[PDB]
This record gives structure tokens, C-alpha cells and sequence, in this order.
């Protein structure tokens, strides 16, 4: 309503105060505890109404001394320290053990990562572990998995795209021209040079995200392909005009990943952008986080992140949801299936576990 | 009335392995004359091979030349000035590139003087159709530009000529030779919008003292007929009244239909058949050319029926042996009320 | 480091969590007290956890049966649902009561809040409520209020602006030349028309951020003068361009407002959004936050708020920091000094308290 | 070796109350002549008021018959081509409008006649420098092009000319006059993005035979005499290298300095005297034009020594009572390593 008589103030700084006073006054200088949690003779003050609020099994156990049997003390300090701080720095050694529990004591957040820990790593009432190990079958003891570039394909060759088998490749003599390797398509109403070719299955279809036009100009402009009916409709433009950007797909996500920007207002240089189009919503955004590495880059998809290579031996992760980069070491490009870097100066499948690899040109992709 | 000039081996000059224009899209065009009755109603011709004297009336001399040089060999002497003048990439050297050309451009400066005589109302030249040629270089696989060339030569007989293309690709040569006069009034029904010409934008009309003597149409992917009749007919209704012309030129581009290569628009059989037939009802005399098309099959049979609209009798849809000649007309961007704007735009500067 | 062995999970989701459950298990279903406060009888039930986690006060009181005397009911219980729910709806009545016990309380974020209120609506160790007191020294019983359009000025106008009494208006025979009404400057070096003059004085200076060019098209570009210097220098440039968009400054940040935009790739339509350039950060961003009203608008600013009238006799009322609009109801343009909304089409003091009026063309501003 | 053209009475012509360009320019220029010793050692001459029939080769007859009849009056009856012809809004209408072009363009082909017949090696004619007119239409306070009517004059003795402007704005008409022809080469300092011209950026070089014929330096604000000559020097260094020419034209924009109105760039005083004199050292015959420029005061001081350096004799910085002589050259968005990108721009498409 009017300000001047009244009004609803309602503050996003409240969630973080009533959290970090939390974790400042539990953790250290313990007090009003009121409860006494026993973990294999060892005695904890652990306060009684942060938990409860986010563990329904405590509220149901602190509704009108304690014994809470068959626990890790190890892992019951793990999970003390994430109800009171939020924050913990998990390892492969103590995964199960922090996870059967977890999904009894009905902390939905800890549930979930590390269902996403295993699912990536390699039961209880959840699909994406059980559709996860499902998906792990081709090894329990029928497609290629990457397409090179036996066919010769002599028409020129300026972009290329996977949807699971069928190489849909732009170029020709004109590079509007599509040519379908399943196992011709509807022409391209664009004039595009170095745009990015997403295939994302989700929504089936395949996005032909940035650009360069024949004015030498950068296209900030999406269409798409439908699958079903050669269909190249528009979708929404892009924020930031790009091209020669590498492009990948997570689970309906597309994720567009450096290129080249408008420098100088005539030239292009160089970009280390991360750009976002959610393919279900239509909507596209630009990520704050900015990459180490620039330049002409590739990027690899790998269970719940992305291997990303720009200039060298050094290979930059990138997970989508936690906007952390690891950073290991080591023209490449990377090409993740079943990893594999593949050295474009042609003058070996990679474990990311230890960061050990083994030993054994145009569009990889 | 029919007077149709056909080139006797214009079919005969290759253009590339793979490459997207065909020089066979004429011969397949009329090549269904084995049980074509029309034929025995219509007067046939040949053309005469234009000369360097008549085309050297707006092309540089150097230009000319140039032209008269190029085979699949000789290129290394003119490698300097093969880049100096565009061919060789885009548009590539075959076998008589100054051949078909000039012969393409001798038809059609030959249906201009039939016409300039009075002894015919309608010829038809589908050899032409190469707009995208300019004064000193050359675009869009089109060396000579036959429409510039006819436009001239009706230029001392007629002083208000209409030039009409229906053609995807935006008609700059045929639009820029004759920017600043004010005596052509050129239409243009293109996709703007990152595509081959890079201009004839909404904005980009006249030049001095041939200043708002240009109409541009801008469309999007997937129009189809039931709309484009509707944005097609009112504009040369309105020109043609607003002109007080003498005759017209009109280029029919038959890869504005389904199907086609490097073809956006999504057109039906029938709606196609609406500015060579629509054109005819204002009774001045008319040239009539054809332009770029690819997919030969389909490029071809709905090409079939432009000269029986043409000429006014309906050619049964069971066409000989030399399958059927129907076709279907996706989504539509060309949204109403832009159209519908455009319309209004093109209505308010004409008016100017 | 590798995700594959060991990570940090950060998560800002816990902070929600650990302010949803603790919403929702006090307020409702009581439980956990452990404290029991008096309130001229009342006897509350006021968990010891929450508090002392905002309010020091209370941490120093429990610190090893409460009297807490000197506080009203009705106030405590509005102090309590704050630190609870964090969502209070505050009335004028109630305002001062609400003000004078949350200073004491160690309350910084109601604290300010309340410092806002009386700061807006018109003794404790706070600057910003005593500079607003002493600014409001003009009515305790030198330059104009708002300056029309007595001069001329025969030549054409196209934009103005304020600085504190000097009239810096675009004109001229070109509009590139600048002419000043103090009580001339540096030629403008770009061709715009109908750009945005921004006149933010905590980086004294004049911002031309949007425009039309020329060629027709929507120019996203920010250039700004020095005053001191007589220097046109240029700045990072918008994220949309706009074209005839209103424009207030608010301690530093300059918010644009609507305007005209690009429309199906050739034409201008109305626009209702929200951008804002920090002036000392100088980055630009814009606002998810979408005006009801569009169309060619102009914005006044009244103390930490900014009244927007597009067309008609609505105004919309917007706290930047709030993210909220209030709505009034009643081509205008809003004035405010000492607000006063004046007609375009001229074929009057506003008090925005009880939305209540008073009754006493080119570039208002 | 000194031949100076000095209209008697250029400063007779008013362009309007406030208006940007002023034709006073030239007047106060030279009106430093009662204590300036170097018009003793300097021929001053009168020039010819040049006749339609010599303009006309160029520009297309209906313009000069139009440019032949406006006046204070005899508006309505043109009211249909005054908006063909872009004049009355942005170029002005004046008194004597076909009398101060006509002989400014007659001063500018009575220079190259003069060098035509190696009489001389050097002439100035501070009345030309009207660059923005075109075929058709008058942009920018430009009528007629003065520029263009002497390098059609000078391209039949010599077969390669020079135009180097260091005037802000492009030079669009002096460009678009020769833009397919492979004869001229043109070079213009201008800064570029939304300004006046909005063209010559660096990519619109060059059409077809005249393919790579064109030179444009997009600045920026703000720009220094210590970079500008360094810049600047080696465009030309090159040029005349790879160009192999017979004879140049400086088209000297004194707007390009500081303080000037409309003049976004920051020269020095000798920082400008780097265009009159280096040009002299390749030895080759020269045109000299004035363009535009404003704030009289200084546009009229820097003028002053402009000659001198063209003619090598030093002018005692303490001038004549007819306050100083001295300028300064904020702020310098041109980069180092984006004028140097341009540069090696310019130098990779001139080896072309
Ligand atoms: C009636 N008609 N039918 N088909 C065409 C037609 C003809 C040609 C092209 C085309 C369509 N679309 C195209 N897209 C591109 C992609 C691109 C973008 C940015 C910068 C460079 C290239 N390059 C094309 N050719 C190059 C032009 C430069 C020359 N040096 C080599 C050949 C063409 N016209
Ligand atoms: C060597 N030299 N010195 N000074 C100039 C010069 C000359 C003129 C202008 C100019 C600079 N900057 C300008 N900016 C604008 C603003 C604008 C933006 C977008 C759309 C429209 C206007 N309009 C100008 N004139 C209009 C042109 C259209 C006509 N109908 C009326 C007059 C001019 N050249
Ligand atoms: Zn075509
Ligand atoms: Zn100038």
C-alpha cells in the first residue's frame, strides 16, 4: 500500500543473518544447548531448535537421555557440522556412510548431492540413483562414439552436429546447405559463419546459437531446427553476440562457452563468457562466473559437469551448479564418452579420479 | 498474344560439381514441349547473341574486357583482377561464361524491341533474371545483368518502366543502376535479415533525385500464399495508380516456393500463380523473365504452369511422361501484424 | 579441488532452510521455548536460539524470570514476529514505538529501516536520520524549484538537464551544440536523438545514455561530461538499447525508465524496463522488475522513492530497494521538489501521504 | 614557387543566424595580409567564377539546373525537389547559393589547370574542400564538390591523383565520385561511429575495378598531435611507395584542432603543421583545400601559419594587431594498440 501509511517490509537479509549468527554461536562459544546427544560415548551439546527444522526425524524424536545407535562419530560430526554451518568439504572415503543416513534423518539437500556423488563416482526412495546405475549397463559385463571430421563428404565443411547417430553437417558449396549422415535436410534461413551447433535432446531439436554475417558482423541470434518437421523456426536472441564459440548440453541446458566478442567496436577478440539458454523456458543469461582460460575453446560433457580446453595442457572443469572450477593439469580438444583429449597439431583416454591419463582435425564433435 | 523466345542450347553450359545454380532450370522448364499443346498458340523464337557494343552501354568497358577473357584456363594473368571483380569464388568461371549471358541478355533485349514496336502486349524471356549483377562487378552467380539492359533499352521509347521481383534475394544491380534516376520504379519482395544481399532494407529507398523510387519488401521464413497474395496484390495495385507507367518488367524467381534450395518461403502451386497472372489484368505491356531457382524437380513443374497463366489456358494437372504437379504450402513468422505494418509503410512513402 | 575424491559443497539453499523451518516451527506449533518473557503479563514462549543471534542485548541477557519493563505489547509482539518471520507490516502509528526499543535492541537492519521511515514520512548514534533532519531546514519557519521548458532560447531543443541551477540543454541549429543557462560547453561528440541526461551529482557529471541515431537505429551508449574539465568522455555502454526513456538519479545509481526499443528488427515500440548504471561502479544491469505502464513516461524523485507517470492519471510509485510499486490512483510528467504533476496537453501540489491532490510542455525538467 | 587563389569577396555569402559552417572563414584566414610580408614573395591571383557547362560533367544536368534558381524566395515551386535533393533542412538556402560554390570550384580547377601545364609545383585554394556532396543530392553544407571537378580535371594529364583529407568528418562524395574507378586514390582521417557521415568505416573500401581504392581511419576522441603524427606520416609514406602517383590534393580540415566547435579532436598548433609539410617533402605536384571548420577565432589562427609552412618561411609567433598565437592539446580513448591495430590494418590492405 502506500508507503507514507504503511507497507510490507520484507528483507532478503533476514535468511542470512538468522544463518550466520546461527553457525557463529553454535559451532564456537556453545550455548543454550538444552539437549545432549550421545555419539558412541562421545557428548554433544547439540542445540535443539536448529534441528528439527530441517530433519523431521529429530522433530518427531524431540516431541515429547538420548541413544541414536548405529552412527559413524565421524560422520555424525560431518553432519552436525552441515545442520550448523552448511558447509562441508566431503570426500570419496566417507560418501555411503554420510549418505545411508542422510536420506533417514530427511535432509533432502545432503539426499541429493550425494545421490549426485555416486551418480557420478559410479536403494532408498529416489529415481536419480536407481536410473543412474541403470544407465551403467554397457559395462556389466551399437552407436559410434564420436563421429570424425567411411565417408569423403568433399563439399566444404564449416560446422557440425551429433543428435545420437545422425551427423547433421552444415556447408556445401554455399554453407546454407545441410547434409544429413543418419547412420539432406531443410535449408538454413540464415547467413551464418562460425555458429555454434547445439543438439539438445530434451527439446529435441539442434540451435545454431552466434554467428558471423557477410557484413562481418557478430550474430547475437538463435533458430532452431525441429527434429520432426524440418522446421527451422526463431527462438529468442542471444545477450551477447559471439562466435566460433564451443557449445555444450546438460540436461536441456546449453551452454555457450567463450568465442570471439566485439572489440573496439570493429574487431573481435578473444571472450572467456559463459552463457546460458534454458531450452525449455527460452530464456538466455549470462553467468558471472568468467573462465581462466580464453580463446578458442572445447568443451566435453561428463556425467554432471563439463571439461572445457582453450590454449595448452591444461583442462579446466566446470560444474553448472556449483560455479566451481578445479583446474587440473596436464589446440586440444576434449572429447568426453563411456574422456579423450585430441591434439589438433597432429605433427588416450583420460581418468579424471587421480587426474591420470593414459596413452594408447576439422570438427571432432 | 505469346511470343516466347527460348534459347536453343542454354542448357549447355555447366555451372560446377555440387554447385547451387543450375543452367538446366530452363531447359527442364519448357523441355515438357513433347505433348505441350500451348506450343502451336504460341509464337516460338530464338535469340539473337548480344554483342559487347549493346551491353558496354552501362558495364565499364573494362568490365566488358574482362568478361570476353575468362575459361578454364587464363586465370593466372587475371588473377589480379579476378579478385578486382568478384568472380571466381561466388560467382565461378565455367565454360562460355560470356556466352550464355550474352545470349541470355540478346533475348531479352530482343522481347524489349518487339515490345518497343507495339507488335506484341506480353514476351516472355525466362533467360533473364539476373539482377544482382553491378556496373563494374559481379554477385550472386549473375555476370550480365539482363533486367539493367532492358530497362535501357525501353528507356527512350517508354519514360516510366516497373520493374517486379518476386525473388527471395533482394534485387540491388537492378535496383542501384538505376538508384538516382527517377524514371524506374523498382519493387522488390525479399527476406532482409542476414541473408545473401545484405541490403534493400526498409530504410534504404532512393537516392537524390531518384529519391523514394524504390520498394522494398522485407519478409520472414515460412510465408505462405494465403497471405502473400493478400501483401503481393494491393502493392502493384497502388504502384501501378500512383505511376501513370507505360510498361512493366517482371521477374519471377521460382525459388520462392516449397521445397526449394536455399529457399525459405513455403508457397502452394496455385499461389504462386498470382503475379503472373495479376500483372497481366492492368493491360500495359509486359517483359517477363525468370530468375534463380533450385531443386530442379520441383523449380521445374511448378514452372511449368507460369506460362499457361501467362497466356490464359488451364493445362490439365495430369501432366505427360516427358509423380503429379501438387504441392503443400511448418510454422509462419511473418507475423500479421507485421505485415500488416510493412503494408502501411510501403502504403505512406508511395504516397510521397 | 577434484570432485572426483574431495570438494567444499557450499549452499546457499541452507540459509532458506534454516529460515523456512525456523519460520515455521515457532509461530506455529510452539515447541523448544525454554524461555519464558513477560510483557506487562503476557507470558511469551520466545525461544532462546533465535534471538541473541540478531540482537546482542539479548545475548549479554542470557548469558547466565526476565522483567524487560519499559516496551509495549502491541510493539514487542510486531519485534518478535520480526525475528521470527522476518516480515513485518509496519504502519505510521506505530513507527517512533518501533524505532527508539530496536536501537536499543541491536537491531541493524529495522534500525535503518525505521531511520528510512522517519527519514521520508518527517538523537540515537546514527548519521543518516540526523542529516535528514537537519536538511529539512527550508520549511524551519535561493535557487528554482524547476526550471520550464525567462529566457528565449530560439534554438531548437531536443534534450535539458539540471545540475543545481545550471541549465545544460542539447540544441542548437545541430543538436550536437550545447548551450548553458548558468544562474556554452563542450561540443557532444556523437549524433543522438532523444538520449537520456542524466545529471548525477555524487560524480559530478551529465550522462547521454540512450538514443536514436542518424541511420534509424536505437543507440546503447553512454557518454558523460565532466563538469570541472569540460570533457566528454566516454563509459561502458547499456545492455538494451532505448530511445526517449525518462531518467532519475538516486545516490549515485541513474535509473532508466521505459522508453522505445526494437521492435520485430525495424521499428520502435514502447518498452516498460527498468535499468540502472552505477555511476560509481560503472556497470550497467537491468532490473527484473517490470513497470505496469508504458509508453513515453517521465519519473520524478521524492526522497528514497521515485513517482513514474506513463499515460493517464495513474502514477506508479517504485522503492528502488524494495522492489515494489504502490499504484495511486487519480500525457502527465511528475515534478517533485519540497511532487506536482503537470499536463502536456494544457487545453497543482500533489501529497502522496493520503494520496490526496491539490489544485493552485517541451522538457518539464 | 608560391601561386595563392584568394576569392575577392567569399566572405559575402551568409549561411544563417547560429548556423554551424561559416563562410567567414577563408575572409579572416587570409585578412591577416596588412602586416603579412610573405604575399610579397607570394603571387596572389583572382579566380574564375566556373560556368555550369564545366560542373556538369559530373554532376547530372537536372541538379544544376535546380542549384541554378533557388534564392530567398522561389521555395514553394521546388518545395517537390528541395526534399529530392536533400537541400533546405540540413544545407541551407542563401543568398548567391550557385555564386560562392561556382567560384570556389572555379579557383580549385584554375589550380589544377595551373599545375596541369607544370607552371607550378604548388597552388592553394583554401575555397574548396566541399568533400560531402554528391551525384544528386548536397549533404553536410556541401553543394558542389569542388574536389571531384578537379580531379576529373587533373585525370586526363595525369593518370593517378591523390586526395588525402585530415578533415573529421569522411569524405563520402569525393569518395563515392571515384569509388569504382581504379584511377584515384583516396585517403580520409575521420572519425567514425554515429557521426555526421556515417560512413567509411574500415571495411567499405573499395567497388569493383576500383576494388581496394580507398583509405579510411576511423579515430576516436580526444586524439594528440604526439600520436596523430605518427599515425598519420607513415599512411602516406606507404601510399605514395605502393601508388606510384603523379599528382596529390590536401584536402586541410582546420576543424580538426582544438577548441573547435563540433570538433571533437585536440591539436596542437604545430601538431597540425605536419600535413602542410610533410606532404611537400615527396616532391610531387599538389593541390590545397580548405574544408570545413568553426570557432573562428582559432579555425582562422591555425589557418594563419598553414601557408607559411606550405611555402617554408617562419612567422614571428607575436602576429599583427589586424591575445596570442598558441593552443593546447582531457582525456585520449584512441589507444595505443588499437591506432596501432589500425595501422597495420591500412598497411596489410594497401600490399594487396
Ligand atoms: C541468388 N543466390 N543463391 N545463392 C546465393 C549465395 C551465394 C553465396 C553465398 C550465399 C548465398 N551465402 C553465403 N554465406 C557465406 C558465409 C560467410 C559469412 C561471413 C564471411 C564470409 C562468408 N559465404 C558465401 N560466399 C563467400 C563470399 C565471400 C567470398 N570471398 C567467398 C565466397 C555465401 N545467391
Ligand atoms: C561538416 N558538418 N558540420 N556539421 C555537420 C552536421 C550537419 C547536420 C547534422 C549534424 C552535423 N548532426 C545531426 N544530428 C541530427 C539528429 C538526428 C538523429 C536521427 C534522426 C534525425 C536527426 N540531425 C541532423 N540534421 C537533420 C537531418 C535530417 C533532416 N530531415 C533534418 C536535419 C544533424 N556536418
Ligand atoms: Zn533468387
Ligand atoms: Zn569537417
Amino acid at each position: 500500500e502506500n508507503y507514507f501509511v504503511n507497507y510490507t517490509f520484507k528483507d532478503r537479509s533476514h535468511s542470512g543473518r538468522v544463518a550466520q549468527g546461527i553457525m557463529k554461536l553454535c559451532l564456537e562459544e556453545e550455548l543454550f544447548a538444552d539437549v545432549t546427544i550421545s555419539v558412541e560415548g562421545r557428548e554433544f551439546q547439540l542445540h535443539r531448535l536448529v534441528l528439527s527444522a530441517q530433519s523431521c526425524f529429530f522433530r518427531s524424536m524431540f516431541t515429547s537421555v538420548i541413544v541414536l545407535q548405529d552412527v559413524s562419530e565421524s560422520v555424525f560430526q560431518l553432519l552436525v557440522d552441515y545442520i550448523y554451518h552448511g558447509t562441508v568439504k566431503l570426500r570419496a572415503e566417507e560418501l555411503q556412510e554420510i549418505y545411508e543416513v542422510s536420506d533417514m534423518y530427511q535432509l533432502t539437500s545432503l539426499f541429493e548431492e550425494c545421490s549426485r556423488f555416486l551418480a557420478r563416482t559410479v536403494r532408498h526412495s529416489d529415481p536419480e540413483l536407481y536410473t543412474a546405475a541403470k544407465h551403467c549397463a554397457k559395462t556389466h559385463l551399437e552407436n559410434v562414439h564420436i563421429y570424425l571430421i567411411q565417408n569423403s563428404l568433399c563439399h566444404q565443411i564449416t560446422a557440425a552436429c551429433k543428435h545420437g547417430g545422425d551427423l547433421y553437417v552444415v556447408g556445401g558449396s554455399i554453407p546454407r546447405r545441410m547434409w544429413k549422415c543418419n547412420n539432406w535436410c531443410a535449408p538454413l534461413p540464415r547467413d551464418r559463419l562460425q555458429h555454434t551447433l547445439v543438439s539438445v535432446p530434451g527439446k529435441d531439436a539442434i540451435y545454431s546459437l552466434g554467428g558471423k554475417t557477410l557484413q562481418d558482423t557478430l550474430s547475437n541470434a538463435v533458430i532452431y531446427y525441429r527434429v520432426g518437421d524440418n522446421v527451422w523456426t526463431e527462438t529468442t536472441q542471444l545477450e551477447v553476440a559471439v562466435s566460433g564459440a564451443a557449445g555444450a548440453n546438460l540436461n536441456g541446458i546449453i551452454y555457450l562457452l567463450g568465442g570471439e566478442e566485439n572489440d573496439l567496436d570493429f574487431f573481435t577478440k578473444p571472450s572467456r563468457l559463459i552463457q546460458c539458454f534454458d531450452t525449455e523456458t527460452d530464456k538466455c543469461h549470462v553467468k558471472p562466473y568468467v573462465l581462466p582460460f580464453a580463446g578458442r575453446m572445447h568443451a566435453a560433457v561428463h556425467k554432471d559437469l563439463v571439461f572445457i580446453v582453450a590454449e595448452g595442457d591444461s583442462l579446466v572443469c566446470y560444474n553448472p551448479l556449483l560455479d566451481s572450477f578445479t583446474r587440473l593439469c596436464l589446440l586440444w580438444k576434449i572429447a568426453s564418452c563411456n574422456i579423450y583429449v585430441f591434439r589438433d597439431r597432429y605433427k588416450y583416454k583420460l581418468d579424471p579420479a587421480t587426474s591420470a591419463v593414459t596413452v594408447t582435425l576439422q570438427f571432432v564433435l | 498474344k505469346v511470343c516466347y523466345y527460348y534459347d536453343g542450347d542454354i542448357g549447355n553450359y555447366y555451372y560446377g560439381q555440387g554447385h547451387p545454380m543450375k543452367p538446366h532450370r530452363i531447359r527442364m522448364t519448357h523441355n515438357l514441349l513433347l505433348n505441350y499443346g500451348l506450343y502451336r498458340k504460341m509464337e516460338i523464337y530464338r535469340p539473337h547473341k548480344a554483342t559487347a557494343e549493346e551491353m558496354t552501354k552501362y558495364h565499364s568497358d573494362e568490365y566488358i574486357k574482362f568478361l570476353r577473357s575468362i575459361r578454364p584456363d587464363n586465370m593466372s594473368e587475371y588473377s589480379k583482377q579476378m579478385q578486382r571483380f568478384n568472380v571466381g569464388e561466388d560467382c565461378p568461371v565455367f565454360d562460355g561464361l560470356f556466352e550464355f549471358c550474352q545470349l541470355s541478355t540478346g533475348g531479352s533485349v530482343a522481347g524489349a524491341v518487339k515490345l518497343n514496336r507495339q507488335q506484341t502486349d506480353m514476351a516472355v524471356n525466362w533467360a533473364g533474371g539476373l539482377h544482382h549483377a553491378k556496373k563494374s562487378e559481379a554477385s550472386g552467380f549473375c555476370y550480365v545483368n539482363d533486367i539493367v539492359l532492358a530497362i535501357l533499352e525501353l528507356l527512350k521509347y517508354h519514360q516510366r518502366v516497373l520493374y517486379i521481383d518476386i525473388d527471395i534475394h533482394h534485387g540491388d544491380g537492378v535496383e542501384e543502376a538505376f538508384y538516382t534516376t527517377d524514371r524506374v520504379m523498382t519493387v522488390s519482395f525479399h527476406k532482409y535479415g542476414e541473408y545473401f544481399p545484405g541490403t534493400g532494407d526498409l530504410r534504404d529507398i532512393g537516392a537524390g533525385k531518384g529519391k523514394y523510387y524504390a520498394v522494398n519488401f522485407p519478409m520472414r521464413d515460412g510465408i505462405d500464399d494465403e497471405s502473400y497474395g493478400q501483401i503481393f496484390k494491393p502493392i502493384i495495385s497502388k504502384v501501378m495508380e500512383m505511376y501513370q507507367p507505360s510498361a512493366v518488367v517482371l521477374q519471377c524467381g521460382a525459388d520462392s516456393l516449397s521445397g526449394d534450395r536455399l529457399g525459405c518461403f513455403n508457397l502452394t502451386v496455385k499461389g504462386h500463380a498470382k503475379c503472373v497472372e495479376v500483372v497481366k489484368t492492368f493491360n500495359l505491356p509486359l517483359l517477363m523473365l525468370g530468375g534463380g531457382g533450385y531443386t530442379i524437380r520441383n523449380v521445374a513443374r511448378c514452372w511449368t504452369y507460369e506460362t499457361a497463366v501467362a497466356l490464359d489456358c488451364e493445362i490439365p494437372n495430369e501432366l505427360p511422361y516427358n509423380f503429379k504437379l501438387h504441392i503443400s504450402p511448418m510454422t509462419n513468422q511473418n507475423t500479421p501484424e507485421y505485415m500488416e505494418k510493412i503494408k502501411q509503410r510501403l502504403f505512406e512513402n508511395l504516397r510521397m
